[PDB]
């Protein structure tokens, strides 16, 4: 709303000085009045609305009404059904809330874990500070690859293009100019809209509106689990309805039949599987974020466990990105920079004016400062703002020169093009220091071999020398020598503009280059050793053993890329490329057979002329690949071509131009301390530190999630057979019912649903990173092996333990197992009060029912006893408990608490009139001990067999 | 639901299906082996002549012989077909109490014709062979005026309900050690009998309930104590427990009568939840 | 002496003591 008029009145309106900006004192004065610069969030629920949404909402209001009706019906004269319904709804809702109020709380932390920064200029200084407290008056600075903090009225643009894609939605980047073009604020050029990314260039603007008064202020795993749950619920409803009808045919007064139906339905379905899955994913996301590994979505957590390819750049990721200069090269003499403070060695001569010209070419291209206030701090350890190679050259020069800023102020640059990866040249035009020859200096910076072709002259021991063919060979040999040490070099050169040809008043154009940049001289080049990170070789080894193919897509010379790959371990020992093989055999590289080499180095220039089939065969017939001197568009090329053979490729990027590669790749990894906001917001994963060992740690966590989820699902599923078999035998064999509905609820909504959470805290097994990555397509969370192991091997033993306990109690009270068959008709008959047992005694109805309910209670206790061992054996699926240990205390807490609940339900007085649970004698607690021991021994033996011979029949048909 | 999944060219969703089924058969056979072995080992630790626990069989319940679906005895004394079920059930129960089936053969014995002290025939083990049983005579119940050996409630009166005490192995009932209790028979004697009474449910139902008549051994209301204790089915097959016939002489026609019969004693107890432990309730009504 | 009376309300006391012991041990274990 201020684009129409000039800058002087807009800047005075907000009490801003265009050169300086706003003072520090006024900043808080305006901040406390206006408030933070952030859009108002939607209103939050009072934290009790969702509680009632999960208890009284959904398909549970019907159950609540039924429970109320049953309670009323009992009051006027039944109670069992009301207790069952109330317990089902209350426990299910409370558990679903506890796991939903935890995952939401954890995910709320990720909004502020990484901050949003803006480059404001206040009191003649630019500081990177949080963008929330952006006042409506200060002067801000935006650079290509960043997003604007608030609405900006551009005052000084440098060919900055801003892509909106938020109001118009068009991805076409619109340029920004300081002059007015349209009176319409929506399509003018002075105004930059809020929350829009700046693609290219750099512009400075004055903020006119912050916060609400702005233009904008006016998983596969869950799907699979849901499908399985729906299938099992359909089967459960079918069985329950069928057996309900059968019970009505037998005759059970329409209320014991509803109780039977509820028991069957509760027994056959897992009531807390989905919330368990969600909380597992959330807890592992928090665990991953505790380490320097942040994930935006929960789908990236489900992925990253099947990663099979990592395409990581070189600097910053595989190296510390703090380079100290090591070697130089000029006058055909390989010189090394001695960084000692006392200037020991005296290996290099400083008096030669070749070195002063070297400082005059490599000393003023850098955009480096020291924040002004540094005293007593050595120049080596002084902090700098800028790049690494930039200000590494300054650490080089400042040991020789004695003016950080005085000599840079002595001259002044008229031309400036920011260094860009694709263009690769850094140009600036500088005035000569000579008072008699005040010519215009020209500077170069970039790849030494990319600039060498731009030079036909070279200084040598003081004076320029013409283009020598031997000089090119000497340069190549020096480059090879410096790159063989795992070092990156920068080749730069200077040329004086002619004094008479170019008048000393000419304006230095930026877009249309008029200065001659094709025939310059050549000063030299210097080395900038960047040692690799400490924990990177171990991570590369872990990737190598885990079947993850690491590809390096760097942006510098092939020799230094190969050297750093060899140092890191990307190119393993004993593996050689075609050129090294040819050099060993002294054979022309053309006739070298390519099947004898498994490592290759691909130049970026050759990659533009390679077709899709050539890329596919390069990726397929090599195992150790590097891509040297490539651009992010080529990074998209490799990312696209590497997943065409069934790979889940994760790529790393930080620039603005890397965004399509990050979006195309399965897992896009941004950088937390060196990445632009565009890449940071276009990725599914942020490295809080750029280490490449955090990528491997995140992959390990992604692998661990699957193991823990499989263990929890198997343990939850095991206890479905012993809760449905008793009803099957109650009608097939005509025996007294050995499991009631409250007991079934205790087995299912108790020891099964809740302790399954404790398996999500299990530590990673020993061989977690020593096996091939899982296949997202042919490998599923729930498979035939898991169903087999749960429903036919462990569930059957648990059912046998429960039935053994039931028979023990029935036989010790008089009814031997011989004449229990066929007694169901008379047993459940209320008109028979003289039922004859094995020894000849006669029982009243309520005297048999007490024994039956004690049998129910000890069936519950025996299920708990066997599930002790079932939980123990589910800790590991490949290793053994004896070599795993009882590390996590949540599991032992769950064991003790489920046993405490079991021993409290039976023995608490007054529980034999509500839950129909009766105390059981101490001797009956040891009925299921043999079967629990059998479960433990059987799984120990099976896992030992599995470990001894991999790939055998046991792994083929039992390894779930 | 794809058709190209049952048999492409090798097999039905697997290779030969043999190893998996063999493994499951062996596994289930082994599991049945451990189950049978554990059941047998459990059966080794129990006794053959007495149950391990008998506290669950509380003081034995009291039961009447006409099995009635809803504790109601409703019948029209005009049509014989109305009370056919009750008479048939009484006859089926009393068939084993006929004198034609109680012949000694070193099994039965001539028991006392007056109540006596309990007969302890030895310990509950196998040093002695099968024990002998005291015989019960069906003529001990009888009827005031009617056909001989009649167990039917004809047009006149009400079916003579037979009251029996549940059998508990090794149980010796203890009569109360007092006098002038809630039971007031013409001849009241504390020892050797378990007193029983059949009064009404409430004041509204004690009216016109008639004068009940107890037809038991010795012509006194109780279970004679010479038949106790029970020694088990294995040691005492064909054991005849004492009975007690109760007859209601006159009752209100077309008026439901709720009658509660008790069995007072020292060992005998009563439970609020269990309506058939030491006592029971009946409902009777005759239709014009 | 008579096999018709089991000493309940003593088994109940023992069971409740055992349950309390287990609950306390679990709570202490989570706090360790
Ligand atoms: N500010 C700068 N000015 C001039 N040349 C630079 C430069 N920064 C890097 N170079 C050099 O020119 C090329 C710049 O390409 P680029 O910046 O993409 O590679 P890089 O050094 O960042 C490795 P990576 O892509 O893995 O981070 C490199 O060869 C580098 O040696």
């Amino acid at each position: 709303t201020e684009h129409k008029m000039s800058v002087e009145e807009v800047c005075r309106k907000y009490n801003t000085d265009c050169v300086q900006g706003l003072t520090h004192s006024k900043a808080q004065e305006i901040l406390a009045r206006d408030g933070p610069n952030a859009l108002t969030p939607p209103p939050t629920t009072p934290e009790w609305v969702k509680f009632c949404r999960q208890l009284f909402g959904g398909f549970s209001i019907l159950l609540w009404i039924g429970a109320i009706l049953c309670f009323l019906a009992y009051g006027i004269q039944n109670l069992y059904l009301g207790i069952v319904l109330a317990a089902v709804v209350i426990i299910t809702g409370c558990f679903s809330y506890y796991q939903e109020a935890k995952s939401s709380k954890i995910m709320e932390s990720f909004k502020n874990m990484v901050p949003q920064q803006a480059l404001v200029i206040r009191e003649g200084e630019k500081m990177q500070v949080n963008a929330e407290e952006v006042v409506v008056g200060d002067l801000v600075e935006i650079k290509g690859g960043d997003r604007v903090p608030a609405d900006l009225r551009i005052i000084s643009a440098h060919g900055c293009k801003v892509d909106n894609s938020s109001l118009t939605g068009e991805s076409e980047p619109q340029t920004r100019s300081p002059d007015c073009t349209h009176d319409n604020p929506l399509e003018t050029r002075n105004i930059t809209f809020f929350s829009t990314n700046c693609v290219e260039g750099t512009a400075r603007g004055v903020v006119v509106a912050t916060g609400d008064r702005t233009v904008m202020g006016r998983t596969p795993i869950a799907i699979e689990i849901e499908h399985f749950i729906q299938l099992i619920t359909g089967v459960a409803v079918f069985l329950g309805v069928s057996f309900f009808i059968l019970s009505l045919i037998l005759g059970y007064t329409w209320l014991e039949a509803v109780i039977f139906l509820i028991g069957i339905i509760v027994a056959n379905v897992p009531e807390g599987l989905l919330a368990t899955v969600t909380v597992c994913l959330t807890l592992t996301a928090k665990r991953m974020a505790r380490k320097n590994c942040l994930v935006k979505n929960l789908e990236a957590v489900e992925t990253l466990g099947s990663t099979s390819t990592i395409c990581s750049d070189k600097t910053g990721t595989l190296t510390q990105n703090r380079m100290t200069v090591a070697h130089m090269w000029f006058d055909n003499q390989i010189h090394e920079a001695d960084t000692t403070e006392d200037q020991s060695g005296t290996s290099f001569d400083k008096s030669s004016h070749t070195w002063v010209a070297l400082s005059h070419i490599a000393g003023l291209c850098n955009r480096a400062v020291f924040k002004g206030g540094q005293d007593n701090i050595p120049v080596l350890k002084r902090d700098v703002a800028g790049d690494a190679s930039e200000s590494a050259l300054l650490k080089c020069i400042e040991l020789s020169s004695g003016s950080v800023k005085l000599m840079r102020e002595r001259n002044k640059k008229v031309a400036e093009i920011p260094f860009n990866s694709t263009n690769k040249y850094q140009l600036s035009i500088h005035e000569t220091e000579d008072p008699n020859d005040n010519r215009y200096l020209l500077v170069m910076k970039g790849a030494p071999e990319r600039i060498l072709d731009r030079c036909s002259t070279i200084l040598l021991q003081g004076k320029e020398q013409p283009l020598d063919e031997e000089m090119k060979e000497a340069f190549q040999n020096a480059y090879l020598e410096l790159g063989g040490l795992g070092e990156r070099v920068l080749g730069f050169c200077h040329y004086y503009l002619p004094e008479e040809q170019f008048p000393k008043g000419f304006a230095f154009d930026c877009d249309d280059v008029n200065f001659t940049t094709d025939n310059l001289c050549f000063v030299g080049l210097m080395s900038m050793i960047d040692p690799p990170r400490a924990a990177v070789p171990d991570a590369v080894g872990k990737c190598r053993s885990a079947g993850i193919k690491v590809i390096m897509v760097t942006g510098d010379h092939p020799i230094t890329a190969k050297a750093i790959a060899k140092g890191v371990g990307i190119i393993s020992e004993g593996n050689e490329t075609v050129e090294d093989i040819a050099a060993r055999l002294n054979i022309p590289v053309s006739q070298v057979n390519p099947r004898d080499a498994k490592a290759c180095v691909i130049h970026g220039t050759d990659l533009k002329d390679f077709t899709s089939e050539q890329i596919d065969e390069i990726l397929q017939n090599h195992t150790e690949i590097v891509f040297a001197r490539t651009s992010p568009q080529q990074k998209l090329i490799i990312v696209e071509g590497c997943q065409r053979q069934g790979a889940i490729v994760a790529v790393t990027g930080d620039g603005v131009n890397d965004s399509p590669a990050l979006k195309k790749a399965d897992i896009g990894v941004a950088m937390g301390i060196a990445g632009s906001d565009v890449s940071k917001q276009a990725a599914d994963m942020i490295l809080l530190d750029d280490n490449f060992a955090s990528i491997v740690t995140g992959v390990e966590e992604g692998r661990l999630i699957f193991d823990n989820l499989k263990k929890s699902i198997a343990y939850t599923l095991t206890s479905n057979i012993p809760e449905i078999t008793p009803f099957l035998l109650f009608i097939m064999a005509n025996i007294p019912l050995p499991l009631g509905t409250i007991t079934i609820l205790c087995i299912d909504l108790g020891t099964d649903m809740v302790p399954a959470i404790s398996l999500a805290y299990e530590a990673a097994e020993s061989d977690i990173m020593k096996r091939q990555p899982r296949n997202p397509r042919t490998d599923k969370l729930v498979n035939e092996r898991l169903i087999s192991m749960a429903y036919g091997q462990i569930g059957m033993i648990q059912a046998l333990g429960g039935f053994f306990s039931y028979f023990v109690i029935l036989a010790e009270n008089g009814f031997l197992p011989g004449n229990l068959v066929g007694i169901r008709l008379n047993w459940d008959d209320r008109t028979v009060n003289d039922l004859e047992d094995s020894y000849g005694q006669q029982w009243t109805y309520e005297q048999r029912k007490v024994v039956e309910f004690t049998c129910h209670t000890a069936f519950f206790v025996s299920i708990v006893v066997v599930q002790w061992a079932d939980l123990i054996i589910c800790k590991t699926r490949r290793n053994s408990v004896f070599q795993q240990g009882m590390k996590n205390k949540i599991l032992i807490f769950g064991l003790f608490e489920e046993t405490a609940l079991a021993a409290f339900l039976s023995y608490c007085p007054g529980m034999d009139v509500a839950l129909r649970m009766y105390p059981l004698k101490p001797s009956w607690w040891f009925c299921a001990f043999p079967y629990s021991f059998l479960i433990f021994v059987y799984d120990e033996i099976r896992k030992l067999i599995l470990r001894r011979n991999p790939g055998g029949w046991v792994e083929k048909e039992t390894y779930y | 639901i794809w058709n190209s999944e049952k048999k492409e060219f090798l097999g039905r969703t697997g290779g030969s299906w043999f190893k998996i089924l063999l493994f499951y058969v062996i596994f289930y056979g082994c599991l049945a082996g451990i189950f049978i072995g554990t059941i047998q080992v459990m059966l080794l630790t129990i006794s053959e002549f007495k149950p391990t626990y008998q506290d669950r069989v509380a003081p034995p319940g009291l039961t009447q012989i006409p099995q009635i679906q809803k504790t109601e005895i409703s019948f029209r004394p005009n049509d014989p077909k109305s009370y056919e079920a009750y008479v048939l059930n009484i006859v089926r129960f009393l068939e084993k109490y006929k004198d034609s089936a109680q012949r000694d053969d070193m099994i039965f014995e001539d028991c006392g014709d007056v109540p006596s002290e309990p007969k302890e025939r030895g310990d509950f083990n196998h040093e002695r062979g099968e024990r002998k049983v005291c015989r019960f005579k069906l003529e001990w119940l009888g009827n005031c005026s009617g056909l001989n050996d009649e167990t039917y409630g004809y047009k006149e009166g009400k079916p003579c309900i037979i009251i029996k005490l549940n059998r508990v192995l090794g149980f010796k009932p203890k009569p109360p050690k007092n006098e002038s209790l809630e039971t007031y028979p013409v001849m009241k004697y504390n020892p050797n009998v378990l007193p029983v009474q059949c009064t009404g449910k409430r004041d509204e139902d004690k009216d016109k309930v008639g004068n009940v008549e107890y037809f038991g051994l010795g012509n006194s209301p109780g279970f004679p104590l010479q038949y106790y204790p029970y020694y088990g089915k294995l040691l005492q097959p064909k054991y005849l427990q004492p009975l007690l016939a109760v007859q209601f002489t006159n009752l209100t026609m077309d008026t439901e009568i709720r009658i509660e019969c008790k069995a007072y004693g020292e060992n005998i107890g009563y439970s609020e939840k269990d309506r058939f432990q030491g006592r029971f309730d009946v409902k009777i009504e005759v239709k014009s | 002496m008579d096999p018709f009376h089991y000493d309940y309300q003593t088994l109940r006391i023992g069971g409740l003591v055992f349950a309390v012991v287990l609950f306390s041990v679990g709570i202490l274990l989570i706090l360790s």
